[PDB]
RNA sequence: GAAGGCCGGGGGCUAGAAGGCGAUCAGACACCACCGUAUUCCCGGCCGUAAACGGUGCCGCCCCGCGGCCGGCGCGCGCGUCCCGCCGGCCGCCCAGGGAAACCGGGAGGCUCCGGGCUCUGGGGGGAGUAUGGCCGCAAGGCUGAAACUUGAAGGCAUUG
RNA sequence: GCGCUGCUGCAGUUGAAACGCCCGUAGUUGGCCCCCCGCCGCCACGAGGAAACGGGAGCGCUCCAGGCAGGCCCGUUGGAC
């Protein structure tokens, strides 16, 4: 039968959209059905960021970030704990 | 002991404030108690029939767990109609549970003529039509001394409700007893739920009951 | 497009009187639409109507009271013989003593009980009770 | 008919004030919308409700058949000065289901009216009164979905102070109907009892 | 309500019929209710016991509509106004 | 009229059918690693198929309630890209009703109480989309399309383990 | 039997089955309006045209399948339609 209403993808009012590869294997996905998600993480992991600023010889400097989006498949989201296998009532639930 | 009412409408009935079914049905109220019926027929005019019994298992860790269910129907002959399911371990209690549930619910059932108007209503008042599953039932009025036109099953149901005269006609897979049943029982249901221009005529509510 | 606007018109009166309301809109007037109508009113299903002017598609007005349980057309004319209206009745009519069959004849739009009182034959156009 | 006693005394209750959210069943009884966009109700419709309800609620003989439901807290005090001076019967805190068609349940009652403060909060209650032949008043906010309610009373139900008040002027029109208090003298009990007081 | 050829009714039972729609109330229509009103003196205060009765169907109860249905009965019924 | 494929000309960076080579395995001519031809790109022209799917034909009427987004127009004021509406489109939840159920509800509703108009397809499972003819096509293949014989179940939605 | 050939009266999301989409001729189907005239269909009646069969009025082959006979004091005895 069917499991989904939108059938495992965000398709309305039109025919095909554009694909994407997957960073982890490089499969090719549509860009409907691909799982996203942005990260802003810094440079310099936590630990050492005082140790990095003490060494800094320049007064006010900031710690630059990293800005990266990534892009998985079903199946690697799944083996990563990206997404989790819920409940028949739970598929519904759209909060993260 | 003896019966001792558990409701409100129990203990009318045990006084002798109300004197017909009638009257508790033209007000809808729910009937919980067996012995509210069996008053209004203290001489056991009410039949009784096993229309079917059937096994059912589950599956489980260590074998299967058997279970018998039942379908009974009730009636005086003359307008009224009930049938009722139970379940249980044993064949007898799954009986006895069958027909208290058959007892509890029952409906008056409306009969009327074919063209001519000789005493005594012979058949159903117009045609009705049921549904439980994938079955349907189609009753069409008939003439004095057609007979009733229907397989065994339904034919003892309508004997059960008093009725003489009457065409059937059965859609879907009717092999399954209950279902067939249950579309008829909402067929003779629906009869006193249909309005006719005889009905038309404009009466005030009164306070009584 | 449209083509049978007493169908639709019956469509609505029975969508309408099934909520229970008091008041329908028909879009498309006619001169059958009106006949079917004053019939049922001679009959006692559906009281009084009003017919709006605009010079286009005249509007109706109609005020239920309950009673009305089914309505209908039947699309294709067929000619019914003056002494094959019983096998009609019984198909159609849930019994033979208050539904009605309105045909149209050479002496005018008349219920079946009419025509068989004076032995007559004609055109179906539809059904109430 | 409306005094300026009661209506100053709804206005400082602001029983008048209700939601953002309105429901195509109760426009009738709204008034304007304020400029953030909260709606205001209308005091003779609601007046003349309390009246009707009153009415309805007098015409039954014994005071022992009717039953109050209110799982909100703050109605709890409200409900009981409501009971206990109309001498009627209170449902405070969980209802149980099966309290009206289990017999067995310890308290099993037929009751022949039912009172409700908020339908979404007492939504099992109204559901069993439907399997046995119940009719139910409720007090009905801007925003309220009709299942089974007879007659709604428009009025807010968050403010304490508004429920309170209601249900002081419910008991008032009551008593005066069954003929015990005049309409002329006022009421000797205030409603400052039926508002629950904290500490 | 339906005669026999001599004009002797031999319906059991005459249903009630719902205020606002008309329709029958079948024996088995358990969310079916029928209410009353209590009529004021004059001088008001006090009813005179007279009491007007309406029942209503269950699908009008389902789908709304019974409070609106209920003050038009009123008012056809009375000056509530 | 996707992609693949074909004919004749251009171009040649990535990837990469075929092929080669290293590992793994009992074997591995496969999955993993590396190299790599056709192809992938452009012009002219053939082929005419896809889970070409919303697995739901087109036109037309009625129809509970709540909400979001897009385009255009109008009303009101305390003038905000505010709130109140209309038309058109794309979506979500859902009362009735329907259904074998999963579910649909801007219908899969208004239908055994079984008739708005037009077109196409199907009639237990295999044999078989095969044989034999015909048409189209450079070809690969496409459209159309049996019988003998055999068989008692094959399937759908759902429940417990 | 069989509403498993479906005019009455099947099915076409998932069981078998909506052409990949558009244009388009034959074909089928087509809003509302005129009070009466002519024509086509339609309804009713009628004429005309073999029976046998079928239906059907009357008649005790002892009944019956049948046949049109038959009774005395017979529609002009009958075989109507
Ligand atoms: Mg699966
Ligand atoms: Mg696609
Ligand atoms: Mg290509
Ligand atoms: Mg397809
Ligand atoms: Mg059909
Ligand atoms: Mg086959
Ligand atoms: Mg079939
Ligand atoms: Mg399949
Ligand atoms: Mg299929
Ligand atoms: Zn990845």
């Amino acid at each position: 039968p069917v499991k989904r209403r939108n059938n495992g993808r965000s398709k309305y009012n039109c025919g095909h959209t554009n694909i994407v590869r997957c960073q982890n294997c490089h499969r090719c996905v549509p860009k409907d059905k691909v799982i996203k998600r942005f990260t802003i993480r810094n440079i310099v992991d936590n630990t050492i960021a005082d140790d990095v600023l003490n060494a800094c010889v320049i007064q006010g400097f900031a710690i630059p970030k990293l800005y990266n989006k990534v892009q998985y498949c079903v199946s690697c989201s799944i083996h990563n704990h990206i997404v989790r296998v819920r409940s028949r009532e739970d598929r519904k639930i759209r909060t993260p | 002991e003896e019966w001792h009412p558990s409701t409100k409408l129990g203990r009318l009935v045990k006084a002798g404030k109300i004197e017909s079914l009638y009257d508790i049905f033209k007000y809808s109220l729910p009937i919980k108690e067996t012995e509210i019926i069996d008053y209004f027929f203290p001489k056991s005019e009410l039949a009784e029939e096993v229309c079917n019994i059937m096994s059912v298992q589950k599956q489980t860790t260590a074998g299967q767990r058997t279970r018998f269910r039942a379908h009974v129907i009730v009636g005086n002959r003359d307008g009224f109609i009930g049938y009722g399911a139970g379940v249980s371990k044993e064949v007898a209690n799954a009986i006895k549970k069958a027909a208290k549930n058959a007892r509890l619910n029952i409906v008056p059932v409306r009969r009327g003529f074919w063209g001519g108007k000789l005493g005594d209503p012979h058949t159903v008042s117009s045609k009705l039509s049921g549904k439980c599953g994938s079955v349907r039932v189609r009753l069409i009025p008939a003439p004095r001394g057609a007979g009733i036109v229907a397989s065994p099953t339904v034919a003892k149901v309508l004997e059960f409700a008093g009725v003489s005269d009457v065409f059937t006609r059965q859609s879907g897979h009717s092999r399954t007893l209950m279902n067939s049943v249950g579309a008829v029982y909402n067929a003779l249901k629906s009869s006193y739920s249909i309005l006719t221009p005889d009905l038309w005529k404009k009466e005030q509510l009164d306070h009584v009951q | 497009v449209r083509i049978n606007v007493l169908r639709d018109a019956l469509k609505s009166i029975c969508n309408a009187q099934r909520i229970g309301k008091k008041q329908v809109i028909v879009r498309p007037s006619s001169k059958v639409i009106i006949e079917f109508l004053q019939l049922m009113q001679k009959n006692g299903y559906i009281s009084d109507f009003a017919v709006v002017d605009n010079h286009r598609s005249n509007r109706i007005v109609v005020n239920l009271i309950g009673r009305l349980n089914k309505a209908g057309v039947i699309s294709p004319r067929f000619d019914i013989p003056a002494n094959d209206i019983e096998k009609w009745v019984v198909n159609l009519l849930p019994s033979r003593l208050f539904g009605h069959i309105i045909l149209t004849t050479s002496q005018g739009i008349m219920d079946h009980i009419e025509a068989q009182h004076r032995q007559i034959g004609g055109k179906v156009i539809g059904y109430f009770y | 008919q409306l005094k300026e006693a009661d209506v100053k005394k709804m206005l400082v209750a602001t029983t008048h004030l209700g939601v953002r959210n309105i429901d195509r069943r109760m426009q009738f009884y709204i008034f304007d919308r304020q400029k953030d966009g909260t709606f205001v109700f209308n005091l003779q419709k609601v007046w003349a409700k309390i009246v009707f309800a009153a009415r309805i609620l007098v015409t039954i003989d014994d005071p022992a058949e009717i039953a109050v439901v209110a799982n909100r807290p703050d109605a709890q005090r409200a409900i009981l000065k409501f009971c206990k001076y109309t001498h009627a019967t209170a449902f405070p805190g969980r209802f149980i289901p099966g309290n009206f068609t289990n017999r067995m349940n310890p308290n099993y009652c037929e009751p022949r009216l039912l009172l409700v403060n908020d339908p979404v909060v007492d939504r099992q209650a109204i559901l069993e009164a439907s399997y046995v032949n119940i009719p139910t008043i409720s007090l009905c906010n801007s925003d309220a979905n009709l299942k089974f309610i007879d007659v709604a009373i428009p009025c807010n139900n968050k403010t304490p102070m508004s429920i309170g008040l209601i249900y002081w002027l419910l008991a008032r029109e009551v008593l005066r109907l069954k003929g015990s208090i005049s309409r002329t003298e006022e009421w000797d009990v205030k409603p400052d009892l039926f508002v629950a007081l904290p500490e | 309500g339906m005669k026999n050829s001599s004009g002797v009714v031999v319906d059991a039972y005459i249903p009630r019929k719902c205020s606002a729609t008309n329709r029958l109330i079948g024996p088995k229509d358990h969310a079916a209710v029928q209410l009353s009103v209590a009529r004021v003196n004059d001088k008001g205060k006090m009813i005179e016991n007279n009491y007007v009765t309406f029942a209503f169907c269950g699908a009008i109860r389902s789908r709304g509509g019974v409070d609106s249905a209920f003050m038009l009965l009123a008012q056809e019924h009375g000056l509530m106004e």
